RNA sequence: GGAGGUCAACAUCAAGAACUGUGGGCCUUUGCCUAUAGAACUUAUAACGAACAUGGUUCUUGCCUUUUACCAGAAC
RNA sequence: ACGAAUCUCUUUGCCUUUUGGCUUAGAUCAAGUGUAGUAUCUGUUCUUUGUAACAACUAAUGACCUCAGAGGCUC
RNA sequence: UUUUAAGAACUAGAUACUAACACAUUUUU
RNA sequence: AUAAAUUUUUAAG
RNA sequence: GUAUGUAUUUAUUUU
């Protein structure tokens, strides 16, 4: 050290002074030695002459073309020499495929959480939305292109069971409210009360949010208008103002934020409560769809222990008998929902206004900065009713997998519908070899009861078309690994 | 660093620190001025 | 804080208060006029006093020319001048 | 020479007190302590209109500008200053005033206030 | 006045310069030794690879498919 | 000529369980085989030091806004 | 009659003072605060023997002389 | 020419400068 | 019939 | 993380 001080305090430190790179300005040559790269080329294809305008001009073309890209916009130059659009195509593919590569890398170095900057987490956070968005965009257009996938023959199946449900239990299609309604006031309250309470605990308010406030005030000195207002554009109003999404990290899951505007908030809260209230007043659920209001999830495990012990014979291993649990994932489903058919089936349940409103309302632009896209395929789960929708489509998927007879079983008769965990004979239980039945949001949990007979056979069907010599299915089996 | 320096800094009236300064001299006086007033009544 | 508070601390004037008793430091970059002149003291004094003025004169003597063309400005300026120019008269007078 | 410093060395004598009776027979000859005047690094809260170049001052600008005690006091006790920022355009000084009453400023000399 | 660059440095201006004799870090003599070679369900509903892209790849579309939730 | 020196210079001190010289035979000097002489200092619960520090690079961690300074293991 | 040269104007060509970077669009568009660091001043009072008489003493300029600026004399 | 500041003594007590730094603020009545 | 013991501070921004 | 910048000629260079 002191060798350096003294030696650097006659002479004076080295002029040279090279800096290696490191961390922080590594970014910074990337870009560099790109642009030099992209001078080569474009220099040693052109015929002779000009330099340094076609210099600075090539070279922004190559900038705008990056951004372009990061937008998913396609950039498309009205006229350019092909061969140049090669070149540059090239690089910020090249560019590309590193910057993703290090949105993985850094990503799963934070999953382990080891030592990632303050704003590493930010700036991957920003990659990882641009990048989620299009995956979206593409998943959109390549269903234009390839047309839906649901089918005219699997519509028409799904349309029918449906109908025959609502049939089964002698449904009435909700009616749109009344111009005068005896509850409409109470229900009003609420709405505008579950708006304000994400701003009550709020310190700094920014613009859009004072504005809602107002709507809200407003909102109360006239709720006769208000009314008056939120139904007419029920009615007219088929467009809607485009929606941001904001990304929210949990450092592992990234999760996405829907921003809506407060006046379309408005008549969203309201239509929601609605729905919401008629359809547990005219008991359109049945028992076991139970993200539910009674019982608060730990109440539900216990009840569906409690549910699983209390019936009977489970236990007895007297001959062959077992049982099974299913816990699946829907997997992606607000994802693949589509419009053409959420039209009719809300128009079963629901008036057509209300239903076609709701139809439109998912068709919408959505922002984020440069990245826009019109939402022409999948839900937006931020809608204040998403919640209605979600959980009757769920039901709509419930039918297939239990069959009329059976779902008729568990919910019983529409004259005295059960409770959660019920039947009326033991017999209608042993009846049928599903026992439980439970779909908590995504999650299906499945109950069988099974003797040597129906088991030996579904193994018989499942090996009759799965040929397994080397008893190998237990290796890609999964199972618990806390226990 | 975003938003406006002059929270920062004591002279501006706008902050909290001096507008509760304003609010207590004033209340003094019209404690002093309300009592002048009955006195003379 | 800007040094203007540093440069006025105790603890930076006690050592011009001791440069002034054991030596000739005390600046005269520092103080002002004294407004008064006769009272002024010992030659070799007055003598820094007097360029602590024709500094300035030089100063705002290459501010008067300046096309920068506020009229108003530099009158006041002017005037500023024939008060400093009367004032170096003045302490040639007292020499 | 830390930023963060505890001690400072003081001469081996140093009557402190002593010290603060003849600095503050210092502090009348100084030119900068007695200036009457002050030097604050401020914002433009209401925006502006110069009245020469009529320049805009958009919303909130840093200045270097010039804080000065008002020999007015609001009310029996309270204390009001007056501000002056030059212009960018034109040399041009702008003042303002601190209403503690009405928490709003109001402002003179050389600026219009936009609605 | 940020600027791209459109040049770099021309070591031959660092060879002209005269040696300051700093003592780095790692030109500390190391490896100082070179190394020579020598009934139920009759009631149910319904009856009973290298692409070249970052984005439209299959490890791509489970990483987001996951890490978003 | 003997005893010494808080004197110096030049050699040598980590390896086929290992050093050097020499005689003789074969290949064609090297190298292999055979014969002979001398081997200070350091080594087997392994080493010149019956002791015990720091630095560089590369990985793994630990603190955790970032860099020096760091946390404790490994290899070179 | 065409060859040759100057001046003026129009069209084509060249294009002349013709967007010079990267990162999470670099972030944000606020009746709002926290937190960290550095430094000491304003008022009052006080201060800035006479007459008469007698005796003695009180720098600049010019001219002249002497010596190698100094000395003396006069106005 | 013009002009008045400087020294001595006494009193009670808190105020200026900087913002580069962090700003889901959440939440139990 | 148990004897099982981590840390610890300065500068710059 | 308490900017930064500009100027601070006194002693008289041969016509
Ligand atoms: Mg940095
Ligand atoms: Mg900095
Ligand atoms: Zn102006």
């Amino acid at each position: 050290y002191i060798g350096n001080l003294i030696t650097r305090q006659f002479e004076g430190r080295s002029n040279e002074i090279v800096k290696t790179t490191t961390k922080q300005r590594l970014d910074a040559y990337y870009d560099l030695e790109l642009r030099n790269s992209v001078m080569d080329d474009i220099l040693e294809m052109m015929p002779e002459s000009i330099r340094q305008k076609k210099a600075r001009t090539i070279l922004q073309h190559l900038s705008e073309a990056w951004r372009c890209w990061k937008a998913n916009i396609p950039w498309d130059v009205p006229g350019m020499p092909a061969p140049i659009k090669k070149i540059i195509e090239r690089y910020i593919k090249s560019k590309a495929d590193a910057w993703v590569s290090a949105a993985h890398y850094n990503r799963e170095r934070i999953k382990r959480g080891a030592h990632v900057e303050k704003t590493m987490v930010k700036k991957n956070l920003g990659r990882l939305t641009r990048l989620w968005i299009k995956n979206e965009q593409e998943r959109q257009r390549q269903i234009q292109k390839n047309g839906p996938e649901i089918t005219p023959e699997e519509a028409t199946t799904i349309f029918s069971v449906m109908v025959e449900w609502l049939e089964s239990r002698s449904f009435s299609p909700i009616p749109f409210p009344p111009l005068t309604y005896k509850n409409d006031t109470k229900i009003l309250v609420l709405a505008l009360e579950d708006l304000k309470d994400v701003y009550a605990s709020k310190v700094r308010l920014n613009a859009s949010e004072r504005e809602e406030l107002a709507l809200i005030e407003e909102a109360y000195d006239n709720p006769h208008d208000t009314l008056n207002r939120i139904k007419k554009y029920l009615l007219t109003q088929r467009v809607f103002k485009p929606v941001d999404i904001t990304m929210m990290e949990n450092y592992q899951n990234i999760s996405p934020v829907y921003s809506v505007d407060p006046l379309e908030k408005i008549t969203d809260a309201y239509l929601d409560q609605y729905l919401w209230y008629e359809a547990d007043q005219r008991k359109l659920f049945p028992n076991w769809i139970k993200p539910s209001d009674s019982e608060i999830p730990p109440l539900l495990v216990y009840k569906w222990t409690q549910g699983i012990n209390n019936l009977s014979e489970i236990w007895d291993v007297s001959r062959g008998q077992s049982a099974v649990l299913l816990e699946t994932t829907l997997g992606e489903m607000a994802e693949k929902i589509d419009f053409t058919l959420l039209n009719r089936l809300l128009r079963l349940i629901v008036d057509p206004n209300i239903a076609d409103y709701i139809t439109a309302k998912n068709n919408v632009v959505i922002n984020f900065k440069d990245m826009s896209h019109v939402n022409k395929y999948g839900l937006i789960r931020g809608l204040k009713f998403a919640s209605f929708i979600f959980q009757y489509y769920g039901l709509v998927i419930d039918l297939l997998l239990l069959g009329q007879e059976r779902a008729t079983d568990l919910a019983g008769p529409a004259n005295n519908p059960n409770e959660f965990m019920q039947f009326k004979s033991k017999e209608v239980e042993k009846a049928h070899p599903i026992r439980l039945y439970t779909r908590y949001l995504d999650r299906i949990y499945m109950l069988f009861h099974f003797e040597e007979d129906e088991g030996e056979e579904l193994t018989d069907e499942y090996l009759a078309e799965n040929p397994d010599p080397n008893f190998e299915n237990s290796i890609g089996y999964n199972n618990r690994k806390c226990w | 660093g975003s938003g406006d320096l002059n929270l920062l800094k004591s002279w501006n009236p706008k902050l909290m620190k001096n507008r509760k300064k304003v609010w207590e001299t004033e209340q003094d006086l019209i404690t002093e001025q309300q009592k002048l007033n009955t006195r003379l009544k | 804080s800007r040094n203007v508070d540093k440069a006025n601390s105790v603890l930076v004037r006690f050592q011009e208060q001791q440069a002034e008793s054991a030596g000739g430091y005390k600046d005269y970059s520092r103080y002002q006029r004294p407004r008064n002149v006769s009272k002024v003291k010992s030659i070799k004094e007055a003598n820094e006093w007097k360029r602590q003025v024709s500094k300035e004169i030089k100063q705002k003597s290459t501010r008067i020319y300046d096309p920068s063309l506020n009229e108003m400005q530099i009158a006041e300026l002017n005037d500023e001048l024939n008060n400093l120019f009367k004032e170096w008269k003045r302490w040639q007078w007292h020499i | 020479s830390e930023r963060k410093a505890i001690n400072k060395y003081y001469p081996p004598d140093y009557n402190p007190l002593e010290a603060e009776k003849l600095s503050r027979k210092m502090a009348k000859k100084l030119k900068t302590m007695n200036k009457s005047h002050a030097s604050i690094r401020l914002m433009t809260p209401f925006s502006m209109r110069c009245l020469e170049c009529n320049e805009y001052i958009p919303k909130s600008r840093k200045f270097n500008g010039k804080k000065e005690l008002l020999k007015e006091k609001y009310l029996d006790s309270i204390k009001i200053y007056r501000l002056t920022i030059s212009c960018p355009r034109c040399a041009n000084s702008i003042a303002f005033r601190t209403d503690p009453g009405n928490s709003d400023y109001v402002m003179e000399v050389g600026g219009v206030r936009n609605y | 006045s940020h600027r791209p660059q459109l040049e770099a440095r021309s070591g031959a201006k660092a060879a002209a310069y005269t040696p300051t004799g700093i003592e780095h870090a790692r030109l500390l003599p190391g490896h100082t030794t070179l190394k020579y070679r020598k009934s139920w369900r009759k009631g149910t509903a319904f009856g009973r690879g290298y692409i070249n892209d970052m984005t439209k790849s299959e490890y791509h579309q489970e990483f987001l498919h996951k890490h978003v939730r």
